[PDB]
């Protein structure tokens, strides 16, 4: 996660992805309708 | 660039959802209990629990 | 196609920020900020929508927000989008603004309501553009050389970026129910409705005109608006219509990320 | 203190265009923080969007502008309303009799007060030509009521535009009259019905009559009564 | 309301703990031992970096 | 947001009593208030909250509440106490007004009061074929009005109405009519006006004939 | 090529199955429509025949 | 100036006079524009962004636009343990201290 | 107890021996009220009292 290559895909128009963001969902804040969730930021662009 | 995908949330009155679990790139989904959310005009479900 | 605007509409959705430091429910909540433009040009998604008015058509100089059943008409001279200090919007058409930013970390965007309330929305945002070549300079040069980079093009063109829509889910108020003393009303302001109660009710169920629910306590009572006839962006920060998703239907969003010279 | 002044009642057709009055005074002797609320009958109150605080630019809340459609006055203590192209529905009492109700969004607030409440205008949104009070019943006929020790009362129905003025006996039962129920019907007439709750022993002295009078049909009701279980009636 | 930094990345090594960073925003890290003696240490991290504690 | 939610729906006491009243909402900051309305009176303020307080009639009336919820109670209910109580917190953002709680003092209780009147005889060309009713005095409510013509059950054509309550005795109270043509009043003689409220569940029934 | 489907039907994309202006006739439309439907090739058609409908009001 | 309590209006002293402007054009500002969120009488609260300086300037009756300037070193303590700039959807509830929107005695 | 002065005779400080409409019936003198005492808890109600007015629409 979150360093480079955490998204990988063989071509650019490619349908096939892989991807290890670890994307952890979280408990909405009481009263409100969101979904908070917590993931690595995209090590592409700390990468650029 | 990823793009993370986030689909409105299922919010069930008076009764407990379940995990309808799919095969997407970094798949993942949780039910919340207890929750009462609002809409800007009232509560969104029936009941407090 | 363009003119998709006739069926989908603007919504109320739960703000963090306010401007004055409350979360509430705002006509301009902004769903998504996105920064994939190394010019450091800036897509900013919205639930107003811009470019188009009540009775269903383009025009440049109007946007509708949603007046909370409602959509309702406000200038496009008084949108605005700041960050540390103004930006300059570069597009606006549908949900979508460009804009031009300067280094900040944090994004308003808001508008002046059709009553001349100021409406604003305000997300944590680190906008700090990436460089371009071997020089942090500020803004562009009268002489230079020329860079390879990348722009949201000012087109509103059908660019195969694409964003769902659904219907909305049942609209809840408060104000569609009466105690008239012994029973409650339930009250059509010419929107069907849907309502619940448990009162010893077997009646539960839908209307298109004012009932009566006998023996009724407001506590014990539930409605919600149920016919919508328009769609929605199926934002997260507004509950999903049923549990097995909904009817679909697209938007091509505008803008499309062109490589160019910078 | 803070004392709020209105009209009675504005007798209005739907589709027009009407003012709706307004004088405050009571410590000021100018405009402070003046708004109104406005409820149809049946309902629970609705602050009157429209009007929040528009002693210097004119309001509405979330919602109104539908038919609905509105401005106020800001000038000295004269909060008038221009309800504009009204509709049968808007038939409600008009509180502008309202204290200071503290805005947001736009940035900045007030105080608590003493406040101030009162009267609220019945724009009568209505088309009904005028008619006579007791003219369905008891002008022209007859009564009978069939029983109770002080179950015996009176009626007037079909009639238009309201105040009716309604006694018993020339006015010498209005110690023991009670002024009992009246409505506005969904027919755009009104209906109204008195009683007098003077027990068996304390009616049965009388051959007794009741009264109507109503200046918008000029005409005069009467009817002599006659109960079944009174004590002149065993 | 203040917000909550999102979950480092971490792994472990023999007697570490490795932990990568991911701050939206200027975030204090703090660490003690649990022992007699907590030698306390503290930073703010301001971009990503990696932490071996 | 916030969405004031007044814990009772109604209530009754004997004069004497003290009644307390509480709201729920997600967020306050800004000061809630109470105000009452009587059947056709104009209404007054009770008292201001949400830290401060402020109450306008002369003191028979306390607020008070945090973390959770905002309340007021009247100390000693004895005269004209009968009112629905409402709480607001005005305009702004959007977030609506209280839904309001019932409360009176005890009437000297008995069995539904019904009226059962001739229309009149001579003009059946109107519609005074038609019966007319009013209800009073019952406790509590669900009067509910049901009809005979000539011994026969019948419910259609009703002139549905809400009337104002017995003013001096506070009891609750409807009014309505069977809209009815000409030449059955005429072909025959007899109805009854009867109320199956809750107090009861068969009716109260009241009868007459032309004959009177 | 390829083309759309509606419930019992398999019809060609660029014309409504139901009559033109739909959408303002039969708002609902999208909730027969396009449960699964997305997936089609000729959707983009579909929805511009639907809702920039060349209604009789225009002219070509 | 005639002592009415207008919301949309402030007074201000011409020479020897008291007189009147709009409050619609009132502004605070440090770096940037601040939001007011409250006034009353002599006060005013503002949400301000950091910033080494301070103005508040309103226009006059006579359309001329007065300000005054004072420097004020602003930097607002943390609140937990993050610089945080705006106040996110999810978190967690800290206890501090806010002026009061309510102009109670 | 706790009282009022007005600079000679002394009263509870619930009015002035003015009453209201204090201020435009003893204009500015109505303010020395305050001067020469403010430190008795009372003098907030002196206050309250010497900027309220009565007009002849007020009847609580």
């Amino acid at each position: 996660p979150g360093q480079f290559g955490d998204i990988q895909s063989r071509t650019p128009e490619s349908e096939d992805v892989y991807a290890n963001t670890q994307l952890v969902l979280q408990r909405p804040s009481a009263g409100t309708v969101h979904v908070p969730y917590s993931q690595a930021p995209s090590g592409f662009k700390y990468w650029l | 660039e990823y793009k993370t995908v986030i689909p409105s949330p299922y919010v069930k009155c008076c009764g407990t959802a379940e995990c309808k679990d799919k095969s997407l790139p970094d798949y993942s989904c949780k039910v919340f209990t207890g929750v009462y959310p609002f809409m800007w005009g009232g509560a969104y479900c029936f009941c407090d629990t | 196609n363009f003119n998709v605007y006739k069926a989908i509409r603007p919504y109320l959705a739960h703000c963090p920020d306010c401007g004055e430091g409350h979360s509430c429910h705002s006509p301009v909540a902004l769903e998504r900020i996105r920064n994939e433009a190394t010019d450091g040009t800036l897509k900013i998604q919205v639930s107003l929508q811009i470019g188009i008015k009540t009775d269903d058509s383009h025009d440049w100089t109007k946007l509708r927000y949603m007046d909370n059943h409602m959509p309702a008409d406000a200038e496009r001279a008084r949108l605005f989008v700041r960050t540390s200090a103004p930006c300059t919007i570069t597009g606006t058409m549908g949900h979508f603004i460009l804009a031009r930013c300067p280094k900040g970390e944090t994004l308003t965007v808001g508008f002046t309501d059709g009553r001349k309330i100021s409406h604003s929305c305000t997300h944590p945002f680190h906008h700090d553009p990436p460089v371009i070549g071997r020089e942090k300079f500020h803004s562009r040069p009268q002489h230079g050389r020329e860079l390879p980079c990348s722009t949201y093009a000012q087109s509103t063109a059908a660019t195969a970026e694409e964003i769902e829509v659904h219907m909305p889910p049942d609209t809840p108020d408060r104000t569609l129910m009466s105690q008239q003393s012994g029973n409650v009303k339930i009250t059509v302001n010419s929107q069907t409705v849907r309502y619940k109660c448990n009162c010893g009710d077997s009646n539960e169920g839908l209307t298109t005109t004012d009932k009566v629910i006998n023996n009724c306590k407001v506590d014990q009572c539930h409605a919600a608006v149920t016919n919508h006839k328009k769609w929605q962006y199926n934002s997260p920060l507004v509950p999903r219509n049923a549990e097995l998703g909904d009817r679909k239907g697209k938007v091509h969003i505008p803008f499309p990320l062109a490589n160019v010279t910078c | 203190e803070v004392q709020l002044v209105q009209s009675g009642a504005e007798v209005k057709k739907p589709g027009s265009s009407v003012k709706v009055s307004c004088k405050a005074f009571g410590g000021t002797f100018s405009s402070y923080a003046i708004t109104w609320v406005r409820q149809a009958p049946g309902q629970g109150l609705e602050w009157m969007g429209g009007i929040i605080p528009i002693l210097g630019t004119t309001d509405y809340a979330q919602k109104f502008q539908g038919r609905v459609t509105i401005t106020a006055d800001k000038s000295t203590s004269t909060a008038y309303m221009e309800l504009s192209s009204l509709r049968s529905e808007d038939t409600a009492v008009y509180y502008c009799a309202r204290d200071p109700p503290t805005h947001g969004g736009d940035f900045n607030y007030y105080y608590y007060g003493v406040a101030v409440w009162g009267q609220g205008t019945t724009v009568t949104v209505s088309s009904a030509s005028t008619k006579g009070p007791s003219v369905f019943p008891l002008a022209p006929s007859s009564k009978s009521t069939s029983g109770g020790t002080a179950a015996l009362g009176c009626l007037v129905k079909d009639y238009f535009p309201e105040p009716v003025t309604v006694s018993w006996n020339s006015g010498a039962l209005t110690s023991g009259v009670h002024t009992f129920p009246a409505v506005l019907q969904s027919s755009g007439l009104y209906s109204l019905s008195s009683v007098v709750t003077v027990p068996s022993s304390s009616l049965g002295t009388q051959t007794y009559i009741c009264n109507v009078n109503h200046k918008p049909s000029n005409t005069k009701v009467d009817k002599k009564v006659e109960p079944k279980s009174c004590d002149k009636t065993h | 309301r203040v917000p909550k930094a999102r979950n480092p990345t971490v792994t472990y090594g023999k007697n570490q703990v490795i932990m990568l960073l991911y701050p939206d925003h200027p975030t204090l890290l703090s660490y003690r031992n649990m022992g007699e003696e907590p030698n306390y240490q503290e930073e703010w991290v301001t971009h990503k970096k990696e932490i071996r504690l | 947001e916030i969405v004031l939610t007044q814990s009772p729906g109604t209530l009754s006491l004997s004069p004497g009593e003290r009644a307390t009243l509480s709201c729920r909402a997600s967020q306050s900051n800004n000061y809630l208030a109470w105000y009452q309305q009587k059947p056709g009176q104009a209404p007054r303020l009770l008292i201001y909250g949400a830290s401060i307080r402020a109450t306008g009639i002369p003191d028979r009336f306390s607020g008070s509440g945090s973390g959770t919820d905002f309340t007021l109670t009247i100390s000693r209910l004895a005269p004209e106490d009968f009112a629905v109580y409402y709480c607001q917190q005005y305009g702004s953002s959007p977030l609506t007004f209280g839904p309001g709680t019932k409360v009176d003092i005890k009437r000297t209780v008995a069995a539904p009061s019904v009226f059962i009147f001739p229309p009149s005889d001579e003009q059946l060309k109107s519609g005074t074929a038609s019966v007319v009713c009013l209800l009073n005095n019952f406790y509590p409510r669900e009067a509910k009005v049901q009809w005979k013509v000539d011994n026969a059950l019948q419910s259609g054509n009703s002139q549905e109405s809400v009337t104002e309550q017995d003013s001096k005795d506070s009891t609750y109270s409807l009014s309505s009519t069977l809209t009815l043509s000409k030449a059955d009043y005429e072909k025959h003689k007899v109805y009854a006006c009867e109320v199956t409220h809750q107090g009861l569940s068969s009716p109260v029934t009241k009868s007459f004939n032309r004959g009177e | 090529p390829v083309m759309c489907l509606l419930a019992n039907t398999t019809f060609p994309c660029s014309q409504p199955p139901c009559t033109p202006c739909c959408y303002e006739k039969e708002p609902e439309e999208t909730l027969r429509m396009l449960e699964d439907n997305v997936m089609r090739p000729g959707y983009y058609q579909l929805l511009q025949a639907s809702l920039t409908c060349s209604p009789h009001r225009q002219r070509r």
